[PDB]
RNA sequence: AAGUCUGGGCUAAGUGGUAAAGGAUGUGGCGCCGCGAAGACAGCCAGGAGGUUGGCUUAGAAGCAGCCAUCCUUUAAAGAG
């Protein structure tokens, strides 16, 4: 019997087990903990691993309800070229390197959360996750 | 109070004021509450 | 930009008289008399009052708003009169009226009575919180003052005398 | 003085595509209501025209030079002009006026509309589609 | 901080500290510089308190010009000495600075960190300074 | 292109003088000429500061006279840093 | 000692606590020993963690300045994390005024006693074993 | 002993009538420049959102400990602050 808090947070598709925050905040909860695991960590498993958050509301006779989305464009990237971190030392750092088109199929995932349903605006935009790693854009 | 020869802001809401001739610095962080002497 | 050179309009009622030093400004609700700068100079007209400075040089612009705001302030006073509100807080703290004569009891071994100057008024309405009113601005702002002034607001509880509208601003203890 | 006049050209040249270019006043609205009518403005017409949101000022320097009956509706308060001819609206001001006339208190209001050419009118335009 | 390698002669006499600067009152090599504004006899180790503290402003980026140098010796009789006996030991070293000279610039740099730099190093002198920025005027010298 | 500014001739009105009221003392000349000459400070500060020794500035005579120069020297007051006088150097076709 | 005592401090009552023994552990800890005047104080060795010793270390020489002896030489109170000092205070050094009635005005008379001076505290400082008052250890150690 | 002389101006500190770095919308006077009928500046009134917790580091570091990068549609606007 808790209130209806509305349940905007930031956690992993995958990274799933009651460690913090899966507690805290889903304390004001009564849910299947091991939902985002399960169902979220499976059905959009096909990009991959790494983070999207969850979107639950509680209702007081411990209700639960989530819809999610796309592992972070900073992970879409990471499968690119062999990549695990950024290049600690980018802006002229040239660590691994994708085409214009190699970085075109990376927002075939993400193209729905922008707004930009061209995706130039969504090339550029995955491509701009590049630089604060470092991977370039051949000529 | 910070009392002192050279008076100035220390955080952006810090306010620089003139008070009896000497320079004074007013905020809501009594911390930075300064008068000239 | 500028507040002096506003015209100040005043009210048929209220009325402005210009005297060596100071202006007389009567209305609906008393009397108040608001010293004036001599070389500023007062125009009373057609149910308009405005204030003219000699120069446009520095002393004169700040003697120029200083006037015209004081007196726009009595225009209010007599008019509408002022008020502030005071609350109470504190598992203990209290007001009450013999006068009207303030008496706060608000955690010292005595408790302590405010006599209210000339106009000024006290109204204690609810037990935590009381009112100055009166048609002096300057003397509804300062007796409001004196009385927070007992009990300034604590830096660590929610005690004390407040500005009704005064945030409760506590930092930590243990 | 200065780099905004490539924004009279803007509301020149977007202005210079229409003859039914309605205004609103989006503002009160935040911003997950602003995607709200941004995107069901670009999905009740054509192109990607709900709103080009310019400087009341300039909107009538454009609405004034270039003729176009000066849309002398209401050009004060926040005004953001749903282009409703770079589009492709004509029922759809319902499209608009109802999903603004619905979340939160008085979502989109409307103010001044040219229909066609002459000039339409204040809640003679939220009827203007009902 | 900085003296000569070698000298023809250890110990000079005092001088005078008279006229604006004979040279050096153009920003040559930078973008901003700190030019005095009155004479003075600036120690070593005053420049180098002035040049650290740039530097540490500069922590990544940035070009510090010191176009002024040590070359005078300063002597001083040994503490509670009677007068006589000769002309004291070198100490230390000054550089002589006289109105309108350009003592440091900076370059490579955005305005905000060169005049904040610039403040900082006046703040380390004897002298009050004036705060300049590359002019034609400097070009044309 | 090329920038303007007036010109006027000064004769014994001392440099002081003339630089006490704002107007900076200066001499034109080429092979063919020399003249004494001032200008306005304010003025020629304007033009310098983006005209300096690389752009023509055009003399405006107050005998209509119109000529192209070369700023080919300016001396600095050390003490003030501010300019002391200035010389204008008359170009041709050679 | 401090736990109990903040558990109850920082929740202004409310919290609890039970515990019971789950055994050892591997630990990142140092040895800390403690010099005065360059021997080693074993008294006085204890055993921290890395993230800690040095603002443990940096706490017990300065305790220990305080209430150390002072001699008639300089005396260094010292923390080493094996064979490597990470902290240091120094007791004074009592001296004598050696120029006390020096009223002539010759620097070659004050500079005459103040050489023999520094030298003997040369030779007691070399020399000279200082002892850790058993006064001390209790200041040190409460 | 001799003008409370005349005309204009500055100073408000009893400065005058005992001093420096530095502080500073004291106040008078000359100039210049940026931005202001794409209405500026100050107040208020909207909004100030997305890739994305940027990569690393780290117990945790999500604009906002330290790090290097500082790049896009939505955009009137909205910094990897
Ligand atoms: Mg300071
Ligand atoms: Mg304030
Ligand atoms: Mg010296
Ligand atoms: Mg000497
Ligand atoms: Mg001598
Ligand atoms: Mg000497
Ligand atoms: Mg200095
Ligand atoms: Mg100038
Ligand atoms: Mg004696
Ligand atoms: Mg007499
Ligand atoms: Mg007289
Ligand atoms: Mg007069
Ligand atoms: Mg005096
Ligand atoms: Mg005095
Ligand atoms: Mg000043
Ligand atoms: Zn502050």
């Amino acid at each position: 019997k808790k209130v209806v808090a509305v349940v905007k947070l930031q956690l992993p598709a995958g990274k799933a087990t009651p460690a913090p925050p899966v507690g805290p905040a889903l304390g004001q909860h009564g849910a299947n903990i091991m939902e985002f695991v399960k169902a979220f960590n499976a059905a959009t498993a096909n990009m991959g691993d790494a983070i999207v958050p969850v979107e639950i509301t509680i209702y007081a006779d411990r209700s639960f309800t989530f819809v999610t989305k796309t592992p972070p464009a900073s992970y879409l990237i990471r499968k690119a070229a062999g990549l695990e971190k950024g290049a600690h030392k980018p802006g002229r750092e040239k660590v691994g390197r994708i085409t214009w088109e190699q970085v075109l199929e990376i927002a075939k995932q993400k193209m729905p959360d922008l707004n930009t349903t061209d995706l130039e605006a969504a090339a550029r935009m995955i491509a701009g996750s590049a630089r604060s790693m470092g991977v370039e854009v051949v000529g | 109070m910070k009392v002192r020869a050279s008076v100035k802001r220390i955080c952006d809401k810090c306010k620089v004021i003139r008070r009896h001739g000497r320079v004074y610095v007013i905020c809501e962080n009594p911390k930075h509450k300064q008068r000239q002497g | 930009s500028r507040i002096g050179r506003l015209p100040i309009p005043v009210p048929k009622g209220v009325s402005v008289e210009v005297a060596p030093g100071r202006v007389k400004v009567k209305g609906p609700k008393g009397e108040l008399e608001v010293p004036v700068s001599p070389e500023m100079r007062v125009v009373v007209e057609e149910g308009v009052v405005r204030v003219e400075r000699p120069s446009d040089e520095r002393r004169h612009k700040s003697l120029h708003g200083l006037t015209r705001t004081l007196i726009a302030n009595a225009v209010k006073g007599v008019s509408e009169g002022y008020s502030k509100e005071l609350l109470i807080k504190g598992i203990g703290y209290r007001a009450r009226l013999v006068g009207r004569a303030l008496e706060l009891t608000v955690g010292f071994s005595h408790p302590v009575v405010v006599e209210p100057p000339e106009g000024i008024t006290f109204e204690v309405p609810e037990p935590t919180r009381v009112r100055v009113s009166g048609i002096d601005k300057q003397k509804v702002g300062q007796v409001a003052a004196n009385i927070r002034a007992i009990r300034k607001p604590s830096a660590y509880h929610e005690k004390g005398i407040y500005y009704a509208g005064e945030p409760v601003r506590l930092k930590p203890g243990k | 003085k200065r780099n905004v006049e490539l924004l009279a050209t803007l509301k020149e040249n977007l202005e210079r595509a229409q003859g039914s270019f309605f205004l609103v006043n989006y503002q009160g609205l935040p911003a997950k209501e602003t995607h709200a009518l941004r995107q069901a403005l670009k999905q009740n017409g054509a192109r990607l025209f709900v709103a080009k949101n310019t400087l009341i000022r300039l909107a009538l320097k454009e609405l004034g030079l270039p003729e176009l009956d000066g849309l002398q509706g209401p050009s004060a308060v926040v005004f953001y002009e749903d282009p409703v001819a770079a589009a492709k609206t004509l029922v759809q001001f319902a499209k608009s006026n109802p999903k603004g006339i619905p979340q939160v208190k008085s979502g989109l209001l409307q103010g001044q509309i040219l229909t066609a050419k002459d000039v339409e009118a204040l809640a003679e335009l939220p009827t203007m589609d009902e | 901080m900085l003296m000569p390698r070698r000298m023809k002669y250890r110990k000079q006499q005092r001088g005078r500290l008279k006229g604006a600067t004979k040279g050096g009152d153009y920003v040559a090599f930078g973008d901003y510089g700190l030019v005095a504004l009155e004479p003075a006899w600036i120690t070593a180790q005053q420049i180098e308190a002035a040049r650290v503290a740039m530097v540490r402003h500069f922590r990544r980026g940035g070009k510090i010009f010191i176009r002024i140098f040590p070359d005078k010796p300063y002597t001083k009789k040994p503490l509670e000495v009677r007068m006589g006996k000769g002309k004291g030991n070198v100490e230390g070293y000054v550089a002589v600075v006289k109105p309108g000279r350009v003592m440091f610039e900076v370059a490579g740099v955005t305005e905000e960190q060169a005049m904040e730099a610039l403040r900082i190093a006046g703040h380390k002198l004897p002298i009050k300074t004036k705060i300049v920025r590359r002019d034609a005027y400097d070009e044309a010298q | 292109m090329e920038y303007r500014l007036k010109a006027y001739y000064r004769e014994g009105e001392k440099p002081s003088a003339l630089r006490r009221a704002g107007k900076l003392p200066g001499v034109m000349y080429n092979r063919h000429l020399n003249r004494k000459v001032y200008v306005d400070l304010v003025e020629f500060d304007k033009v310098f500061r983006q005209a300096s020794i690389h752009h023509v500035i055009v003399l405006e005579l107050p005998d209509g006279q119109s000529l192209p120069t070369l700023v080919r020297q300016v001396n600095l007051d050390k003490r003030r840093r501010r300019p002391e006088h200035v010389d204008f150097f008359v170009l041709s076709d050679e | 000692y401090d736990f109990h005592d903040r558990l109850k401090s920082v929740s202004r009552g409310y919290a609890s606590m039970d515990y019971e023994q789950a055994g050892y552990r591997p630990g990142d800890l140092v040895k800390v020993n403690v010099l005065v005047h360059g021997e080693v104080v074993d008294a006085l060795t204890f055993i921290a963690h890395r993230e800690k010793a040095y603002t443990m270390a940096r706490a017990i020489v300065d305790k220990l300045a305080e209430v150390i002896p002072r001699q008639l030489f300089e005396v260094p109170i010292q923390a080493a994390i094996g064979g490597k000092i990470i902290a240091r205070a120094t007791v004074k050094a009592l001296r004598k005024d050696v120029l006390a009635k020096c009223y002539g005005g010759d620097v070659t008379r004050k500079k005459k006693l103040l050489e023999k001076q520094k030298e003997g505290k040369k030779r007691l400082k070399a020399i000279g074993k200082v002892e850790v008052p058993q006064e001390a250890f209790l200041a040190v150690l409460s």
